């Protein structure tokens, strides 16, 4: 019952989707943020490639455009690692294709730099609106 | 570790 936000961060990173659902049923803050770097459960689930967890967090009110101490959003992270279906779900839920990290880099820039050309094309088309 | 993400790798990596 204690420290549910830290527990939710860990469960999201680790892919523990049943535990995510349990923690949220017991009141865990979907917008919990790491005390040192500001990352949220959605950041971790997007980076780590856990689509079900991404969808659970969005449905319970996670801020799709939350930023961490490096200016990274969940969309940056999914675009860098190269999770196309997560990119698509984040965009459908209002992810900001124009968001810049602390170095000026968009999710598109990270997709380009990581050889994720299919995602980069999705992001370029979304930036035209 | 292969993912090019910048200084934030210290928290996220992972790959
Ligand atoms: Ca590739």
């Amino acid at each position: 019952g204690s420290d549910l936000g830290k527990k939710l961060l860990e469960a999201a990173r680790a892919g523990q989707d049943d535990e995510v659902r349990i923690l949220m049923a017991n009141g865990a803050d979907v917008n919990a943020s790491d005390a040192d770097v500001g990352a949220t459960p959605l950041h971790l689930a997007a980076w780590a490639g856990h689509l079900e967890i991404v969808e659970v967090l969005l449905k319970t009110g996670a801020d799709v455009n939350a930023v961490d101490i490096w200016g990274l959003t969940p969309l940056h992270l999914a675009a860098a690692v190269g999770h196309l279906e997560i990119v698509e779900v984040l965009l459908k839920h209002g992810a900001d294709v124009n968001a810049q990290d602390k170095f000026g880099k968009t999710p598109f820039d990270l997709a380009i730099d990581n050889g994720n050309e299919d995602i980069a094309e999705v992001l370029q088309k979304a930036a035209k609106l | 570790k292969s993912i090019r993400i910048g200084p934030g790798q210290a928290f996220y990596a992972x790959p």
